[PDB]
């Protein structure tokens, strides 16, 4: 059974950047190694095989190159829609085993996130419940912290959240927040806020409402 | 079949030509030997053409190349009595431990037949 | 007996039994081995290629159920069983895949009919 | 073109034995082979095995090999894979994929097919329609959203006026909450699609064949 081992497990890079990523077999394998690319949420899609051969179709930004136990992996001109986690795999003899992955992020200009929030349903709350749902979309860098301020207080319990991956059609990050709890304690509050703290800025970005006031 | 030959038996008297037919669908398969095999024993490789490459020969045996078409052809330009045999048509992927293999046919020299 | 030892030749399984072959390389510069099949309508087929000592591979066909070991640098053994259709089995040996031009050549063994009749 | 279409999502109880599918069509089914592997945790791939629709020989993965069962249907152009007494570390990904015959690097892979193993009762979810404060001001845009809280297992499918508004969104990966879970979606329009145009995330749930239209309303 071979050990596939790649580097660095992570890595990011501007468009149009190049880099290389490596890969380890952990014994003699030759030239019978494959890399894939996979965007979360979607398949693995191949990119070479015989180590160099590039898969038909894929892109000349894509070059592979390497032998025996040692190969690597390099994008030129990184295009924003090369994010993902890329794996390499050998295919000598059974059984095919994958190496862990890296992944690429890319880095772009920053971006403040657009904080909107929004108050319990009232179906949620004809139910007995209530959860206040706060989107802070499209924001560069990934980093972000939101605080939760009910009525003033901050409060860290009732806290879901919850982040997509980079997107691909702008290169930004987005993520929600949701404080869920029972719509007795909701109704014996007024003040509903959330507030992102996000480098763009020095002073959070806070959204607010009133249980109370519409 | 990634690989397919015809005929699948061919009894011709001696002195005459043999064509033996072949298809690939894969593309990228770079290497296509042809083999010969004799009753009882294992099979003998006969001659074989790059896929960079039209034509082939080596004194009677010839085979003619058509990788844009993904076509190939086994001509056997004079036949002896000791022609007789089995001739499989393969290919092999680039970078490849295999021979996929035709299912042959099998042709016969000097017919009258009983060989 | 030339690049290749191929023992034994025309054994017959039971049913229930496990019949094993063994194939020897005499020529050091062929360390590539595979094994093939030949069925009873002589269709060939490769199975497997084990390179390296202590290669084993596993593979499974209607009518024989294989199992193959490149034990040492000139060892490759390969057992059969299951078998409820006879077949001639080859061994093979050719030089490192070239991964451009690809045109080295597979010599077949002698190859061990397994029947049935 | 080349496409693999596998078979929906699965919930099943340890010790179950289901039995994926994956319909090649496109090119020749029998020239080449139908390999499966299984991405647990969206982590690390895995490959189980695979079948050669021509000869019908199988190669499993070493420990796979006891419990996965590779066949084909050559007249559907049909792939399977049943794997007996599910455990609950099967859960996983299953990936149905081609490759030639001894070049084991994968071309083309299927869309993926959740498999859930475990005790927990189905659950469906409850989706609540999420509107801009209170205002129907200005600010040139405006984003809508939708809730989909407490469900079970993983596999559900959230659209928004039925894929027709494909763009501007973001669904949100779910959260695993005491056994059950909790994902969410955002919409984000101009203050000038909105009212006056209707929006509806809408909601599918297999495990209970769920279907939830849920129209944003104002307030």
């Amino acid at each position: 059974d071979i050990q596939m081992t790649q580097s660095p497990a992570s890595l990011s890079a501007s468009v149009g950047e190049t880099v290389t990523i490596t890969c380890r077999a952990s014994k003699n394998i030759y030239s019978y190694l494959a890399w894939y690319q996979q965007k979360q949420g979607k398949s693995p899609q191949l990119l070479v095989y015989n180590a160099k051969t590039l898969g038909e179709g894929v892109p000349s930004r894509f070059s592979g190159s390497g032998s025996g136990t040692q190969f690597s992996l390099k994008i030129n001109s990184l295009q924003p829609e090369d994010f993902g986690s890329y794996y390499c795999q050998h295919h000598y003899g059974t059984p095919y085993t994958f190496g862990g992955g890296t992944k690429l992020e890319i880095k772009r200009a920053d971006a403040a996130p657009t904080v909107s929030i929004f108050p319990p349903s009232s179906e949620q709350l004809t139910s007995g419940g209530a959860s206040v749902v706060c989107f802070l979309n499209n924001f560069y860098p990934k980093d972000i912290n939101v605080k939760w301020k009910i009525d003033g207080s901050e409060r860290q319990n009732g806290v879901l959240n919850s982040w997509t991956d980079q997107d691909s059609k702008d290169s930004t990050y987005s993520m929600s927040s949701t404080l869920t709890l029972t719509k007795d304690e909701y109704e014996r509050h007024n003040s509903y806020t959330c507030e992102a703290t996000h480098k763009t800025s020095t002073s959070p970005i806070v959204k607010s409402f009133n249980r109370n006031e519409c | 079949q990634q690989v397919r030959q015809s005929p699948q038996s061919l009894t011709v008297w001696e002195g005459e030509t043999a064509i033996l037919n072949c298809s690939y669908e894969d593309s990228t398969f770079n290497y296509f030997p042809w083999y010969q095999q004799f009753p009882g024993e294992g099979p003998a490789l006969l001659i074989s053409i790059r896929s960079v490459s039209d034509k082939k020969e080596d004194g009677r045996f010839t085979i003619f190349f058509n990788k844009r078409e993904k076509k190939l052809s086994l001509h056997i330009t004079d036949s002896q009595p000791g022609d007789s045999a089995t001739y499989f048509c393969a290919a092999r992927y680039q970078g490849g431990r295999a021979l996929i293999f035709g299912t042959g046919t099998t042709v016969s020299v000097s017919p009258g037949s009983a060989d | 007996v030339t690049l290749l030892e191929q023992n034994p030749r025309w054994r017959l399984v039971p049913r229930g039994q496990a019949v094993n072959l063994r194939c020897i390389l005499k020529n050091s510069q062929y360390p590539w081995m595979s094994w093939y099949q030949q069925d009873l309508q002589k269709q060939l087929q490769w199975l497997f290629t084990l390179r390296s000592p202590g290669d084993k591979e596993v593979k499974s066909l209607p009518g024989a159920d294989y199992l193959a070991t490149r034990v040492t640098d000139t060892e490759l053994r390969l057992q059969v069983a299951n078998m409820s259709q006879g077949r001639t089995l080859y061994c093979t040996c050719s030089a490192a895949p070239d991964w451009g031009a690809s045109a080295e050549t597979l010599y077949f063994g002698s190859g061990t009919r397994l029947t049935v009749l | 073109e080349v496409q693999l279409q596998q078979s929906g999502p699965e919930l099943e109880k340890p010790g179950a034995s289901v039995k994926i599918s994956c319909k090649a069509s496109g090119y020749s089914f029998t020239g080449y082979n139908m390999n499966w592997v299984k991405q647990s945790n969206g982590k690390s791939l895995e490959w189980i095995g695979n079948i050669d629709p021509y000869y019908g020989g199988i190669s499993y993965n070493q420990k796979f090999k006891g419990r996965a069962t590779l066949t084909v249907d050559k007249s559907s152009s049909t792939a399977y894979m049943q794997l007996k007494s599910l455990t609950s570390e099967d859960s996983a990904v299953y990936y149905c994929a081609r490759s030639r015959t001894d070049l084991y690097y994968f071309d083309y892979w299927g869309q993926g097919t959740t498999l859930t193993v475990s005790s927990a009762k189905t659950t469906a979810p409850s989706v609540y329609p999420l509107a801009p404060v209170c205002g129907d001001t200005t600010g040139s845009s405006v984003t809508l959203g939708c809730l989909v809280k407490g469900y079970f297992p993983e596999p559900v499918t959230l659209t928004w006026n039925s894929g027709s508004l494909s763009s501007g969104v973001h669904t949100f990966p779910a959260v695993l909450q005491s056994d059950l879970y909790t994902l969410s979606s955002s919409v984000t329009v101009t203050s000038s699609t909105w009212p006056s145009q209707s929006i509806t995330c809408n909601v599918a749930h297999p495990a209970s064949s769920t279907k939830v239209d849920k129209k944003i309303e104002p307030r």
